[PDB]
């Protein structure tokens, strides 16, 4: 069947075969590339009979394979949330592991890998890096001393290929180290969880813990504060608080933030200004074209910071 | 035989497209019932 | 063994062997500290493996989602059952390594019999003035 | 059947699958997410036959599962009262327990858990907290010393994931501690019961006990006094007392309080003022739109406080 598949791929065309290979596994792609150029057999009847049998064998491949991962990702996103969808997708991806330990090295935490391969010879480090995922390798070099970082980067630039025996030896060595080791450190509770925990305790303890965190690190405290009140609880803000905050919100920034906001939030926020102002805002939103989320997120962050400052001052409330 | 297979495929792709529409109305009517039935199917699969 | 367990890179520096009376060793130890009575059969007696609060704190921190960012704080806090299990897991590797090291010269089997937290519970020396190798 | 369910979920859509997963158990959701993206099989006949059999197997799932918990909650609320409905719902929820001891820790009282895990290593405390329900964890940290509170919060912010072996070890340890321990402290008799007990004894003993409680803690005494006379016995107040209290009740506050009151209470309270005043109050109530219960409760509390002050002075009676 492989020879027939190779013949069909060759007869299909360069673009279709390239797309199929991009949608095919490494071993399958290599076998198809080798066999097609190696020996190609065309049969007046047997090939046609095999093609007809393949085309009639099942209709299952056309649908399930058309959309499998995208549907699962959309379901995970819509089910619980973006944060839980990321964890579910990570678990699903980790369900399919890698045999050779070199690839298993990129599922490890960057510092664990950096500690594991710091003492190795610089060329061996370099060999691991080009086999390792680029993102991971960059993090590893970031954790590496500057001298070792420069040396390994230079080795990466002028790499000259490994002997198969040495590569196999490194593979088997690395396998004996990672296959025994547990390779799925479960991370439960980051800053979203910390913010949720903080939001449910007393105000005095809330301010004590946030100021303690700020003393430890200001960036972590600000991230906790931002995760504390997301751009979705504004619907629960009082009308008087919304009207008070409207006096310090720029019309352009507010429109940019509310362009991607929920219609209910826009309706709630449009009841605090004048009728003419509400009509002007609605017309501007209708006339505003699609924009990148990078600027809308910044505008929403500025609006939330202003609202939080007003609330901290004591000129806003919720309900 | 090819024409009969094509007609059967068209009927399958029409009634399934109708079936997909049918399963959406029912799930919108009762979302938890579908999940309960799925869980019962998994329990019976054991 | 520590690399295999903690998924990190430790460096162990061997200090000078100290031949001292037992009460010197006892008094230099901090309180509380995990003590692991071990039997080095067929040698009659009972040796001791002493894990410092700092080391067990580091191990527990690394195992339970900690990059050792915060400084280690020890204020006489005792060891819970989870900490005791972590120490048992570490001590299994420690005893295996010690037995393998002794295997080269004299084949000995190392058995862990008991763990304690205070110093007055061990008394592996008939008298406090007995001489021990640390 | 699981593969067929996964195929049906994939063919349904992202939103429907997300809703089903949100209405599905954790293990079932994980299995469905894994299987759908893992291997998907479509059958021209077998899948259709299975779908038809599932659709025709029973009509029971559509009704009972449509409304099971909401109906039980409504029945409990309407049967005895809000206070008894809460206890019944708590018992029903506690009927379904948790296997792993970490989740069993959030059914324990906050102080018992705080005492249990205070001596543990701060990282282990942090690991327990992200696995524990957020509300409980907040209470636990509130009971925790400020130094330990800040340390554990910092660990929560920068959590980095646990090794599966360590998590399993903590799970089994925590199980051995809580599974043996009884985990359902029955709480019978709070302040509602204390107020009911007080209301049925002699006036001299009533004042003695309330002043003793006030000496112990003023907030508890005020809560007892408020639970003493709820906003439902006003129908038993005398007409003369109602007329006397009407002289000190604001029209807006009275209307806000009576907006959600029983029609019988409004009719009884409308017989003490003038006919024009009663008509004006009725027109205002009819024209008043729905409002949040937070302000109506405050208005009713103010009215009840005024009535209680009038009665204590000696210018009101009941009947």
């Amino acid at each position: 069947g492989t020879d027939k598949s190779v013949i069909l791929l060759m007869t299909i065309g360069e673009d279709r075969a390239a797309e199929v290979f991009k949608h095919l596994s490494t071993r399958e792609v290599q076998a198809l590339s080798t066999a097609m150029a190696n020996v190609r057999q065309i049969s007046n009847k047997q090939l046609t009979d095999v093609l007809s049998e393949f085309e009639q064998e099942a209709e299952q491949f056309a649908a399930l394979n058309i959309n499998a991962n995208e549907y699962l990702r959309s379901v995970l996103v819509k089910a619980l949330g973006e944060e839980r969808a990321s964890s579910l997708l990570e678990d699903i991806l980790e369900t399919r592991d890698t045999t050779s330990g070199i690839e298993t090295l990129n599922f490890m935490e960057p510092q664990s890998a950096a500690d594991l391969i710091r003492d190795e010879h610089p060329q061996i480090i370099a060999t691991i890096l080009v086999h390792l995922k680029r993102s991971q390798a960059a993090d590893i070099l970031a954790l590496f001393d500057e001298r070792l970082r420069h040396d390994v980067m230079l080795r990466i630039a002028t790499f000259g290929g490994v002997q198969p025996a040495a590569l196999a030896e490194l593979t088997e060595v690395l396998n004996g180290l990672l296959d025994g080791q547990n390779l799925k450190r479960s991370k439960m509770g980051g800053v979203r969880t910390a913010a949720e925990i903080i939001n449910l305790m007393k105000t005095q303890q809330e301010e004590a813990v946030i100021t303690a965190v700020r003393e430890f690190d200001g960036e972590l405290a600000q991230k906790i504060i931002d995760e504390m009140f997301l751009f979705e609880n504004l619907v629960d803000v009082d009308d008087r608080s919304i009207q008070r905050l409207l006096q310090e919100v720029d019309s352009e920034s507010l429109l940019i933030a509310l362009k991607g906001a929920e219609p209910p939030l826009r309706e709630k926020f449009l009841r605090n200004m004048s009728q003419r102002a509400a009509d002007i805002l609605r017309d501007d939103l209708a006339n505003r074209g699609p924009v990148r989320l990078s600027q809308v997120e910044n505008e929403q962050k500025a609006i939330l910071l202003i609202v939080r400052r007003l609330a901290e001052t004591g000129e806003m409330v919720i309900g | 035989k090819d024409e009969q297979l094509q007609q059967r495929r068209a009927n399958q792709r029409l009634g399934a497209e109708v079936m997909s529409q049918r399963i959406r109305e029912m799930s919108d009517n009762d979302p938890r019932v579908v999940a309960l039935v799925i869980r019962q199917w998994m329990s019976n699969d054991h | 063994g520590l690399f295999n367990l903690l998924r990190r890179s430790p460096d162990i520096t061997v200090g000078a062997i100290r031949i001292q009376p037992y009460h010197e060793f006892a008094r230099n130890l901090p309180v509380p500290t995990n003590l692991n009575l071990i039997h080095l059969k067929p040698l009659r007696g009972t040796g001791l493996v002493v894990f410092s609060p700092s080391l067990v704190f580091i191990a527990v921190d690394n195992l339970f989602g900690g990059d050792g960012r915060f400084p280690t704080k020890v204020e006489g806090r005792e060891f819970t059952h989870t900490e005791q299990r972590v120490i048992n897991r570490m001590l299994k590797l420690a005893l295996e390594g010690y037995s393998d090291a002794w295997k080269a010269i004299n084949p000995l089997e190392v058995e862990y019999v008991r763990s304690e937290m205070q110093v007055k519970f061990t008394n592996i020396t008939t008298s406090p003035n007995d001489i021990v190798v640390n």
